RNA sequence: GGCCAUGGAAGUCGGAAUCCGCUAAGGAGUGUGUAACAACUCACCGGCCGAAUGAACUAGCCCUGAAAAUGGAUGGCGCUCA
């Protein structure tokens, strides 16, 4: 197995705080460097989470959780392409304000 | 030895770098290193002190 | 050309024992006097028994159920090499059990110089569902509304010498 | 050669790999020699720099 | 294994006329037509639709199906040579001694004339195959265009030109003079 | 720009080390490039296509291993779904 654990595990805070956080967004981006990230998170410790990994596994793991919090019923066909995770809890306001920023954009 | 209570310090004097979720990461991280050469890091090599920090040893919060 | 015989024999009775066990086994062979020969080459193999203390008590012809339905059958082998002693598992398509163990003889021939002297016949099966069948070369005999052409086509003359151009259309 | 040019010519004349017996030039990420009086060997080694 | 049937899919753009009669493969686009004969080779092609034909082997062994992808490939070179062009872009490679490359015509015949290749008193003479365009780049220096519709034909005269300028009796990781192709495209870009 | 070596070595000269943190991703680093950085390329994780894939081993025919002297012998011709 091996991989499964840590598959399964991606699948455990997957959720969780799912629940506990208010009904997300889009969170597209492209090119993008690991200190960008790694510094976005820090805008957001508490602020949100910054949650990412594969396209397809990411639904399987939830496609199915429409048996524990099925409400989605539908909101899953929006995975499409380079897509992170982007967590929180506020207002709408106070989203695009702790993020965008940190640009390296260029030619 | 030399952990004493002033290489807390060192966490928030170097409060710029591993920006790991809790500060005491920041420890970590510095710790990280200290084996870089190994000298007596609580008299003893890191990788035992620091590896059982994140397992649970005693308990440092630090706010 | 072969034909599977059914070859059933026991040990002699003693006073200690006398109703032996009957055993069967089924013998590809081209006629009796080689199928009762087989039977007593792998009892040996098996048990503690011999053609002088023991007793072939019946030999039948075992035929095809269906001998015009096209059939898959998995035959498993166990041969000897000029080096060692090796299990094999081959799939074969025939409409007799016995036709696709011919197929077999001459295979294993033809491929690893492996002499009928050198080979013992585990088991042959019947392969009954389509995802029984393991091997890629008669599992591509068994897709849908298969067609294929016979290009070049030679035809056997009966005379030397033809007055005519050759041609190979079919 | 500016570095642009003489990484072009490299490609041409030193990024190879060369068969230990027969001391063919083959390509790089060649497993096995291309000629026939070798015995298509896989016992290769890069082509040496300067 | 003896495959049973191997399929290839040929696929022809909107302005491009393949015509295939007894393994003659006549392919016609806007930049012209080009023909190959492939007697050596066991195919027999099937037209789909206007743009799209199978090319089929059957029965065919290991080497014989090797021999099937490379057919679809060649006929897909074809199309995009009558389509798109070809375009070898090659850079001229010297450490001292320039290269002095002119496109000169003698005995009514083009040739690319090599001179001062690594000081040599040699002049290096290479011959213009048919159906292949050479020009002298303006916007860049020491590059030349050796364009056309047939690749075969295309790479091969500028294998020829680097080919010829080979360095003899030394070092060549150190001595890397010579003519080399730096890029491979189309005449059309995409 | 980890420590120490080092005129300099900042991952890519050389030695104890092979850790930590964010990570889904990243080695105290697989290369090309620098006096040195930088720079690009990898290791691994991503988007994309979508049905198969990798490794080790066994034995058949063929090839290499396989160099001697008059020209020359599967008996000869010749033979390649033989
Ligand atoms: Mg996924
Ligand atoms: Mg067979
Ligand atoms: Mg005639
Ligand atoms: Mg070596
Ligand atoms: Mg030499
Ligand atoms: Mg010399
Ligand atoms: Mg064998
Ligand atoms: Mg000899
Ligand atoms: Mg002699
Ligand atoms: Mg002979
Ligand atoms: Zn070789």
């Amino acid at each position: 197995g091996g991989a499964r654990e840590k598959k399964v595990q991606y699948f455990s805070k997957l959720r969780e705080l799912l629940e506990e956080y208010k009904s997300i967004f889009v969170v597209g981006v492209d090119n993008v460097s690991s200190q960008q990230m790694h510094e976005i998170r820090k805008a957001l410790r508490g602020d949100a989470v910054v949650l990412m990994g594969k396209n397809t596994m990411v639904r399987r793991a939830i496609r199915g959780f429409l048996s524990e919090l099925p409400e989605f019923e539908k909101l899953l066909p929006f995975i499409k392409g380079n897509v992170g995770f982007i967590f929180t809890n506020g207002d709408l306001k106070s989203i695009r304000d702790i993020v965008v920023s940190n640009v390296v954009a260029a030619p | 030895n030399i952990p004493l209570d002033e290489i807390f310090e060192i966490a928030r004097k170097m409060q710029h770098k591993s920006f790991g979720k809790n500060l005491a990461s920041v420890s970590k991280e510095i710790l990280g290193t200290a084996q870089s050469v190994g000298c007596r890091v609580d008299g003893k090599n890191p990788h035992d002190i620091i590896d059982a920090i994140n397992a649970g040893e005693i308990d440092v919060p630090e706010n | 050309r072969l034909n599977e015989y059914q070859v059933i024999g026991r040990n002699l009775p003693t006073e200690s024992v006398p109703e032996p066990k009957l055993f069967r086994m089924r013998i590809f062979a081209p006629n009796t006097v080689v199928a009762k020969s087989r039977y007593w080459y792998f009892l040996q193999k098996l048990h503690k028994v011999k053609k002088a203390s023991g007793e072939i008590v019946s030999v039948n012809i075992i035929s095809e159920a269906k001998p015009t339905k096209v059939k898959t059958f998995g035959i498993w082998l166990r041969y000897e090499s000029r080096s060692g002693i090796h299990n094999m598992y081959k799939e074969y398509r025939d409409v007799t059990r016995v036709g696709a163990v011919e197929t077999m003889y001459q295979d294993l021939a033809a491929r690893h110089r492996a002499r009928f002297r050198s080979i013992h016949i585990l088991k042959v099966v019947e392969l009954e569902k389509t995802d029984d069948v393991k091997r890629q070369y008669v599992k591509q005999f068994l897709t849908k509304d298969l067609k294929f052409p016979l290009p070049h086509r030679v035809q056997k003359s009966k005379k030397l010498f033809q007055a005519t151009a050759p041609t190979t259309f079919y | 050669i500016e570095p642009s040019l003489k990484a072009l010519a490299s490609k041409y004349n030193c990024e190879k790999s060369i068969c230990r017996k027969c001391y063919a030039r083959l390509p790089p990420r060649a497993t096995n020699c291309r000629k026939r009086k070798c015995g298509h060997t896989n016992q290769l080694r890069p082509k040496k720099k300067l | 294994m003896k495959y049973i049937q191997t399929d290839q899919i040929l696929d022809i753009p909107e302005g491009v006329t393949v015509d295939i009669k007894a393994r003659v493969v006549k392919v016609t686009g806007p930049r012209g037509e080009l023909t190959k004969d492939l007697k050596h080779i066991d195919v027999t092609f099937n037209k789909i639709n206007n743009r799209a034909i199978k090319i089929t082997v059957h029965n065919g062994d290991r080497k014989h199906v090797a021999a099937l992808r490379t057919v679809k490939s060649l006929i897909a070179n074809l199309i995009t040579g009558v389509t798109k062009g070809y375009k070898y872009k090659m850079r001229f490679v010297y450490a001292h001694f320039p290269i002095n490359v002119n496109i000169i015509k003698k005995d009514g015949q083009d040739y690319v004339e090599i001179r001062n290749f690594l000081g040599e008193k040699r002049v290096r003479e290479v011959k213009i195959h048919e159906g292949v365009t050479m020009e002298i780049s303006s916007t860049q220096k020491d590059e030349l265009i050796v364009s056309g519709n047939s690749l075969e034909a295309v790479s091969q005269n500028a294998a020829d030109i680097q080919q010829i300028c080979r360095v003899r009796n030394k070092d060549i990781r150190k001595f890397l003079d010579g003519i080399y192709v730096s890029e491979r495209g189309t005449i059309v870009e995409e």
